């Protein structure tokens, strides 16, 4: 039956603006800082911590530290 | 009226400073403990039978 | 009973009896236990005395 | 639901129990400023007393709109939680 | 008895939630309350047996998660502490029902 | 409500009072009695009590796995 | 079609397998891997049996379970020394010979 | 009018299952085209799964290694 | 140490299943008390003589330790 | 327990929505509030943080006072010694 | 834990009875003067509140007092911290429980006249749980004291394990001075 939602123009515009955020990127200072912190620095720190955990396991086992990329 | 308006603004600020952290609200009033507990059904709502069928 | 314009019905007899009796049981239990284990709690004498 | 006659009687009792009000000249269709002579603050005090008696909460705009007995009875009778 | 203790609330809850249209507001309440009450009675009997009899009941049905040594299971440990908690939970549940 | 009477829900709905709720509740009692029998028998089969109780206990009537377990 | 439902494997390493060059013969490599898997599973099941008898010792013996089941605790803890395939996070004090 | 004595007001649960309009009295609803194949394949799935899984021999490596470990422990002890 | 010889032996303490934390010099008096507690459903008014004897023994032990520590403190000062 | 008043008509947007309206935990009622609500609107977030830090600092100061008390240094009874080598075998020592 | 389950369920059930009778008021600022109109419910609230405070020889007297004694006797930094905070918490608990009792039942009426007229005490199926919970909050603490918290009881069997060097129950019982035993009562009455 006639079950279609009563579409609101402003709600639809909000949805389209949300799904079209790729046009609004401008490499501003905030965007650059966020990319450099949460896109590079945090993954690098996580990788270093994981490698450190593996190397600590190697030291406790007495083996020779493993080789990672 | 200008000094009246400034007095009103100062009184509003003073009230906002010293208002009760959790003022009493009637339970069914907006913001009470009974607000929207068991509301009456909204009007103009229709339930449709036999929605999806292979043939009409 | 009504005083100015407001009447308040008496609470039910079983309500009053139950509440009063259970509180009386509580107070009598407290008094009996205080008599029995008063000095022990207050340090007057050990239980094996 | 609460009867309109009882609403009228309780509102009239609230209005009559006022210092600056002559109890004789209180009628379901009087105006606070005009007939029985009260200012705005007495009106909002009377509205607060009506709220306290009837166990209901009015938004501030409608509380200001309540400025006479007839309005008070009309609002309280229209409210379903009276 | 002990699986009855554990699963009596489940049976009543499932029946009242899958056939609540037939039991109604009163029938479902009666059913859930009587299931919890029988669970509490069996819990008191279990208290006698375990705590007051210095016994201990152990149960196991299925491995559930079974790996090389991930030894999960659908077991039931009935110690004095477990039985005390059983009484507390079941009695409070019946009174709350 | 006005439209809630046309909505089928598993757990009755708002203010569910069927005409034969007494008969339905009796049938539910019988169903509980029926479903609890296999559970009770499985309980009696699967229970293990390594320690003999100090006093005679109700579980001694049906459960027989009393003191039949050893760690060897 | 299968003859009967019980597993038939050989408890011996496959022949023509060179430890120096395990990758020379693919069939020998795969059969040796399967045999190693079977041996590891046998060790795991032995540890599981020891664990089961340990748990039943702990259940049967009450407060005095620290001295009656000490031998079983030691046996289980030495039996779980080389069970795993990738349990390198387990401390060498409990997972290394 | 006690709640525990008076019979319920409604003769039928409110609404209809699957929001299906009931057929006229003395008639049975017409089944959908998918209903027969779906029900036959569901019953066949249930019977095949149950019978096959219960009748399947327990030839798992876990049980085989358990038996072998028991034999080895008995030999060692 | 203590000024009371341990009457109860390891074998009878283990057989009676005395709790580990209470395997002290008063265990020989605790053993009958625990049997009485089991026999009388741990009621707080049934086992009086045994409970009083065990509590007196425990109080004697605690007083011995208090005297020892008081002597230690006097020697320190 | 008991039927209440109708909730009323919700808010139909008539102006462009903010780009974070999903952070508005709106019911079907005309009284929506954000998914994150500050219980004490009178005080600022930093003032509340300062007060909470003061309370936690009071807890830490009381802990430091307990450390400075050195109650273990004023124990009135010597440590209890159990018979049979301090229950070595019973606790799990090598027999 | 068991004693708290009992008397706290009692408090919640009694407060729910008050709220249900008062048309779901739930606010103590508009709840005064209900002692006369709620005899049985007020009696239940009083019994539960006294148990929660730990009035002598109730179900809360046999649980929290021993906890405080053990906290005092645990001669450690953590023990001292716990003893201080437990004593002050006993004081505050007495204060707020008696404040709730006064505001809900004994303070002169502050509620609206609408709720006062139609207030009815708890019916039979709301009173049967209350009576059982009151009996429990009276006698559970006394009956289960020797069963659970007794001196060297084998009741727990192997369910609970305590190291021989960590048992201080007898030490507290026979070492705690009388003043430190009686601190909770004095703090409770000061808070009241």
């Amino acid at each position: 039956g006639g079950m279609e939602a009563n579409k609101n123009k402003f709600i639809e515009d909000w949805g389209t603006a949300r799904e079209n955020l790729e046009f609004n990127f401008r490499w501003t200072r905030r965007n650059l800082a966020l990319v450099g912190i949460f896109g590079i620095a945090i993954p690098v720190l996580v990788y270093k911590g994981i490698v450190r955990e593996f190397h600590m396991q190697d030291e406790d086992n007495g083996r020779p530290y493993r080789k990672f990329m | 009226p200008d000094t009246i308006d400034r007095l009103i603004a100062d009184a509003e600020a003073s009230y906002n400073k010293w208002r009760h952290p959790d003022p009493y609200i009637v339970p069914w009033a907006p913001g009470g403990s009974k607000f929207t507990r068991n509301p009456a059904p909204p009007q103009g709502i229709e339930i449709v039978y036999d929605y999806g069928r292979e043939d009409n | 009973t009504t005083y100015k314009g407001v009447t308040i019905h008496q609470p039910k007899r079983w309500h009053t009896i139950t509440g009063k009796g259970l509180c009386a049981v509580m107070w009598f239990w407290v008094l009996y236990r205080a008599k029995q284990d008063g000095p022990v709690v207050l340090g007057w004498r050990h239980p094996w005395e | 639901h609460l009867s309109k006659e009882e609403v009228i009687q309780r509102v009239l009792a609230v209005v009559k129990d006022f210092p600056k009000v002559d109890p004789s000249k209180v009628t379901p269709d009087v105006h606070f400023q005009k007939d029985l002579g009260l200012d705005s603050l007495d009106n909002v005090e009377i509205v607060m007393a009506l709220e306290e008696e009837f166990k209901l909460e009015i938004p501030d705009k409608e509380a200001d709109k309540i400025d006479s007995c007839n309005l008070a009875i009309e609002y309280i009778a229209n409210h379903p939680m009276a | 008895m002990y699986l009855l203790i554990v699963f009596l609330p489940l049976i009543g809850s499932s029946f009242a939630g899958f056939f609540g249209r037939f039991l109604g507001s009163e029938g479902s309440a009666i059913m859930t309350t009587t299931c919890v009450s029988f669970s509490s009675i069996l819990s008191l009997i279990a208290f006698y047996e375990v705590a007051l009899g210095a016994s201990a009941c152990y149960l196991r049905i299925a491995p559930w998660i079974s790996s090389e040594m991930f030894d999960a299971s659908w077991g039931f440990l009935f110690d004095s502490l477990t039985v005390v908690m059983l009484i507390v939970v079941t009695f409070i549940s019946s009174l709350v029902h | 409500g006005d439209f809630r009477t046309k909505v089928w829900s598993m757990t009755g709905g708002p203010y569910c009072r069927p005409k034969h709720w007494k008969r339905n509740t009796a049938i539910a009692m019988f169903g509980v009695v029926l479903v609890c029998i296999p559970i009770a028998m499985k309980s009696a089969e699967l229970e293990q009590r390594p320690h003999h109780p100090v006093r005679p206990i109700p579980s001694q009537l049906w459960c027989k796995n009393f003191g039949t377990k050893d760690y060897e | 079609g299968r003859k009967k439902g019980y597993v038939e494997f050989d408890e011996s390493p496959p022949d023509d397998f060179d430890p120096a060059n395990p990758y020379k013969d693919p069939v020998a490599m795969l059969e040796m891997r399967e045999y190693i898997v079977r041996e590891k599973w046998i060790q795991i099941e032995k540890a599981k049996i020891i664990r089961e008898k340990l748990r039943w010792c702990y259940r049967i013996e009450g407060v005095n379970h620290l001295q009656k089941c000490r031998h079983l605790v030691n046996q289980y803890l030495e039996s779980t020394r080389g069970i795993g395939w990738g349990k390198d996070g387990r401390h060498p004090s409990l997972h290394a010979p | 009018p006690s709640r525990w004595t008076s019979p319920g007001h409604e003769e039928r649960p409110k609404g209809y299952l699957f929001n299906r309009t009931p057929p006229p009295p003395g008639q049975s609803r017409k089944w959908e085209d998918w209903e027969l194949p779906c029900y036959i394949t569901s019953f066949l799935t249930i019977v095949i799964l149950g019978v096959g899984l219960n009748a399947k021999p327990d030839l798992t490596i876990e049980t085989w290694a358990h038996e072998k470990a028991l034999e080895r422990l008995k030999i060692e002890n | 140490g203590s000024s009371k010889k341990m009457i109860a032996t390891q074998e009878e303490m283990v057989e009676a299943r005395v709790p580990l934390a209470y395997r002290d010099q008063c265990a020989h008096l605790l053993i009958p008390l625990n049997k009485c507690r089991q026999a009388e459903f741990y009621l707080p008014w049934k086992c009086e003589n045994e409970r009083h004897s065990y509590e007196k023994c425990e109080y004697e032990l605690v007083m011995e330790r208090m005297l020892q520590m008081q002597k230690i403190r006097e020697e320190q000062k | 327990s008991g039927m209440g008043l109708p909730v009323g008509k919700h808010y139909i947007p008539d102006k462009p929505l903010p780009m974070n309206e999903e952070l508005l935990w709106d019911n079907g009622t005309p009284f929506p509030e954000p998914c994150i609500d500050r219980i004490a609107d009178t005080v600022g977030k930093y003032e509340a943080l300062a007060w909470l830090c003061g309370g936690l600092s009071f807890f830490a100061s009381l802990g430091l006072l307990a450390v400075w008390n050195d109650k273990a240094s004023k124990i009135p009874f010597t440590p209890k010694v159990y018979p049979y080598d301090n229950l070595r075998v019973e606790l799990g020592g090598e027999p | 834990l068991m004693n708290h389950a009992f008397f706290k369920a009692l408090l919640f059930l009694s407060a729910g009875s008050v709220i249900h009778a008062m048309s779901d008021e739930q606010d103590m600022r508009k709840m005064g003067g209900l002692a006369s109109s709620f005899p049985f419910t007020y009696a239940m609230m009083l019994m539960g509140s006294l148990s929660l405070i730990g009035f002598p020889f109730l179900t809360g007297f046999y649980s929290k007092d021993v906890i405080l004694e053990l906290a005092y006797t645990k001669y450690t930094i953590s023990g001292n911290f716990a003893f201080w905070l437990g004593s002050v918490s006993v004081l505050f608990t007495s204060y707020y429980s008696f404040r709730s009792l006064f505001l809900t039942f004994l303070v002169p009426t502050n509620s609206f006249g609408r709720d006062i007229l139609r207030c009815h005490d708890a019916p039979i199926p709301m009173a049967i749980p209350l009576i059982l919970l009151a009996l429990g909050s009276l006698f559970v603490g006394y009956l289960a004291k020797d069963m659970m918290i007794g001196l060297g009881t084998n009741f727990w069997a192997n369910s609970l394990f305590v190291l021989p060097k960590n048992e201080i129950l007898a030490e507290s019982e026979f070492a705690a001075p009388t003043i430190t035993k009686l601190i909770p009562i004095l703090f409770s009455t000061s808070g009241a």
